[PDB]
């Protein structure tokens, strides 16, 4: 009884449905009767094409505003260039309208879409935390295809404005169920980037997502790191297909691209699953997203098996998003306790890097205490350190359920000398592991150089809660 | 830029 949308390039859209089933299942989320009714999604970036045959039915005033110029109306600045067709692309991913003879749809092509006009100027502290904290009680998920410079060698995150908005967000937006961050996992592949530098890709409030080529492989712009969480398609080689959206001057594009095209699609299956359940907490919603996403048909060197027998890569978290299996587990989803968080300095004194640094500290994860974890969910090794050149550094960190973390890659551009000041490397590999045990820090020097610094505080944060596990898988 | 697309 249910009809797939007839737009003119809804064909196109492998990524929403195939028989191949190369695809992020949402024809089946659609069958089941979601298509986003009643949700409310904002496109963080550079504005919004608000009058776009594709957009139009859609467009919410309530879920935009201009952070650029100060006004209500999030329409792009045109030029010449066409430089500001970022954000109207990313909100045709989402919601673009269905059967309409217009371009394609959105994943979730019943929702409310608006956009923060925010890239588009001055990229301030102040500019991001008036558009994460844009309207918390009416839209539910931002999405955000942007961040700190994919050159290599930064390591940045939200500054204290931006970081306060996030921690509201998720306190009291939405009725007090947390707003959804969803952040593009970044586009410095070539770069050897690593986006556990990126503090917003690396936040516990943001769903980091990364991107899969058409035929299953780690794309060129690809990042990886051991805070990303789930992937979905996006573009590849010349010989793979591409992304399909509504594109800046009302136009249809079939060639949107990259990192910015992966988290727009998540949004839209997010969108899917809260109207299946409208009662989903921000921390229920990674919750889902760990459980039901698909590694199989995805090519990694690096696919392990972590303590509670779910596979995951260092480039696609726990892997695609599957939305008819998203919408299917929210159903009857029993929300998640409140989350604890044990905190476990390790250091009792300083310690010298040179070549290599091995520290291992048996923990017992808030034993006897209120904020006890048994079921972990997101964990943070806060590393204080010095040395000569920076991106030399690895870093893993292994849980005691054995599961090896990356923290930190070499990154062959980043010759800095500041290292890092308690950044807060973050891992969801060890997602629904027994944290009690003995927990590993490894640090080497990859290269042949005669480097020396020092690790001055290793601070171990835990999340989780202590009751209602699985079976491992 | 401080944050790009
Ligand atoms: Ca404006
Ligand atoms: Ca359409
Ligand atoms: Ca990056
Ligand atoms: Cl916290
Ligand atoms: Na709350
Ligand atoms: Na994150
Ligand atoms: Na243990
Ligand atoms: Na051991």
């Amino acid at each position: 009884v249910y009809q797939e949308p007839t737009d003119p390039k809804f064909p196109q859209q492998w990524y929403l449905s195939g028989v191949t089933q190369r695809d992020l299942n949402v024809k089946a989320a659609w069958a089941q009767g979601y298509t986003g009714h009643g949700i409310v999604v904002s496109i963080l970036d550079d504005g919004i094409e608000k009058n776009h045959p594709d957009l139009a039915g859609n467009y919410d005033p309530g879920a935009s505003f201009d952070v650029n110029d100060q006004d209500p109306d999030p329409q792009p600045r045109y030029t010449q260039m066409n430089d500001n067709r970022h954000g109207t692309r990313c909100a045709g991913e989402v919601a673009a309208v269905a059967n309409n003879g217009v371009c394609g749809v959105g994943v979730a092509y019943n929702a409310r879409i608006g956009g923060v006009r925010m890239l588009d100027g001055e990229v301030t502290d102040a500019v991001e935390a008036r558009s994460l904290g844009l309207n918390p009680n009416h839209i539910h998920i931002y999405s955000a295809s942007w961040g700190p410079e994919d050159d290599g060698k930064t390591v940045d995150g939200p500054a204290r404005l931006a970081e306060e908005a996030f921690f509201r967000g998720v306190s009291q937006g939405r009725g007090g169920l947390g707003s959804i961050f969803v952040w593009a996992s970044g586009n410095g592949g070539r770069e050897h980037d690593s986006c556990n530098c990126d503090g917003y890709t690396n936040s516990i409030y943001t769903l980091s997502i990364s991107s899969a080529t058409q035929f299953g492989n780690v794309p060129w712009y690809s990042e990886a790191c051991s805070s990303t969480l789930a992937t979905t398609y996006s573009s590849g080689n010349q010989n793979e297909k591409q992304i399909v959206t509504t594109d800046l001057r009302q136009k249809c594009t079939e060639s949107h691209t990259g990192t910015s095209a992966s988290a727009p699609l998540a949004a839209g299956i997010i969108a899917l699953t809260l109207e299946a359940n409208k009662n989903l907490t921000w921390r229920d919603m990674q919750h889902l997203v760990v459980q039901t996403s698909k590694p199989a048909h995805l090519n990694a060197n690096d696919w392990a098996t972590n303590g509670v027998g779910r596979k995951v890569s260092h480039s696609y978290g726990y892997g695609l998003l599957d939305a008819g299996a998203m919408v299917a587990l929210a159903q009857n989803w029993t929300t998640v306790a409140p989350q604890r968080k044990c905190i476990i300095d390790i250091l009792t004194e300083p310690k010298d890097i040179g070549k290599r640094l091995e520290v291992r500290k048996t923990v017992t994860a808030c034993l006897g205490e209120p904020n006890h974890i048994t079921r972990l969910e997101h964990a943070q090794a806060r590393l204080t350190l010095s040395y000569n050149r920076r991106g030399d550094l690895a870093i893993h960190l292994v849980s005691p359920m054995g599961t090896r973390s990356t923290l930190l890659a070499a990154r062959p551009h980043d010759y800095s000398a500041d290292g890092f000041n308690d950044w807060a490397f973050m891992t969801t590999h060890s997602w629904d592991e027994d944290p009690s045990g003995e927990w590993v820090l490894e640090i080497e020097n990859t290269s042949e150089a005669n480097n020396y610094g020092t690790l001055t505080k290793f601070t171990l944060v835990l999340y989780g809660t202590a009751s209602g596990s699985l079976v491992p898988r | 830029r401080r944050r790009v697309r």
